[PDB]
């Protein structure tokens, strides 16, 4: 069965590209298009972007066009790159299926000049 | 089941494809006319071995899975005997993953060839919805 | 962009009583709204998908309606597994968007 995973660093600093990786197994990445969604503190959910199997991608407006989504198909892995990030940035980051069937276990990234 | 040409944008209104990620109503509808003739259990084998499934012919290498298709990949995650209900739910969910790629729509042929830059309001003109 | 308004905000309950959770869209999405459930340090879990459509793997207790602008998520009798956030999301228009939630609690 498939089971997707997100990691990458935990604190970064402000003005920096953040950077995410999310790990496929059980199936190829070629098979389905995946997501980025991301939870603020305050349970407020956003929706980051999705790469479908074209490689055409969907980023949301709300991110000002600082994200980037690619996939890696020897590594069966997409990652997530985010510039210029701010203290606005600091949230719960999830990979999944564009379906919405299988989720990463999520990873909190706090961006501080700490 | 052949669908009428009212009774099937009727259907894909409950369905949600009236103005699904950017197109109107008759995009779906003119699609389905010139894909399958409005027939839910139409079937069209190809030369790479695949085939395509109902309504709205979707194929069986990229989109479902009907175990005889070399690099099948099922992006939509379903047997493609789904897609040959007279209920046309499966298809409709497939059709919405297939055409939120960035090809949109293209990924029909005959859509792209009788309904893409046609008036394709016209074909749910005249009908009860 | 699409804007999902969910009520109440929190609603308290006792197990084996049914609720009723609200989302209302912005502009008609036809049968294009999804629900989740979150609880506390896990990922969001599909629950029902287009509207009304039952996912495999999830309690026959949950179901939607509704079509349009306004939609529901209903749990017949409330079992305490229940209780956690609930995000209604609408796939209908790019970019996709999430309702504020609903926090389910015991009573």
């Amino acid at each position: 069965d498939v089971q997707l995973q997100e990691s990458g660093p935990s604190l970064v600093k402000p003005s920096q590209t953040l950077s995410l990786t999310c790990s496929v197994t059980g199936d190829s990445i070629t098979s389905d298009y995946w997501s980025w969604i991301r939870k603020f503190p305050g349970n407020r959910l956003e929706y980051m972007g999705y790469v479908s199997y074209s490689g055409s991608t969907y980023y949301n407006p709300s991110l000002k066009s600082r994200i980037s989504i690619t996939r890696d198909t020897s590594k069966n892995q997409y990652y997530l790159d985010l510039n210029s990030v701010t203290t606005e940035d600091t949230a719960t980051y999830y990979c999944a299926n564009w379906d919405g069937d299988y989720w990463g276990q999520g990873t909190l990234v706090t961006v501080s000049a700490a | 089941k052949v669908f009428g040409r009212c009774e099937l944008a009727a259907a894909m209104k409950r369905h949600g494809l009236d103005n699904y990620r950017g197109y109107s109503l008759g995009n779906w509808v003119c699609a389905a006319k010139f894909e399958s003739n409005f027939n839910t259990q139409a079937t069209n084998r190809n030369t790479d071995g695949s085939t395509d499934y109902g309504i709205l012919q979707i194929n069986s290498r990229w989109w479902c899975n009907d175990g005889r298709t070399p690099g099948s990949r099922n992006l939509c995650n379903i047997p493609c005997s789904a897609l040959l209900s007279s209920d046309i739910t499966a298809s409709v969910n497939c059709a919405k993953k297939i055409v939120s790629d960035g090809n949109g729509m293209n990924a029909w042929v005959a859509w792209r060839n009788r309904c893409k830059g046609t008036d394709v309001q016209a074909w749910i003109r005249g009908c009860r919805l | 962009d699409i804007v999902l308004t969910q009520s109440p905000a929190t609603l308290s309950v006792t197990p084996g009583n049914s609720v009723s959770l609200s989302c209302r869209a912005s502009q008609s999405i036809g049968n294009n709204l999804h629900w989740y459930q979150q609880k506390s340090h896990e990922s969001p879990r599909l629950l029902i998908k287009y509207a009304s459509q039952s996912i495999s793997g999830i309690p026959s207790r949950f179901s939607g309606s509704g079509s349009g602008t306004d939609f529901t998520l209903s749990i017949n009798s409330v079992e305490t597994e229940d209780f956690g956030m609930y995000f209604c999301q609408q796939a209908n228009s790019w970019p996709y968007t999430f309702g504020g939630g609903t926090k389910l609690e015991i009573k």
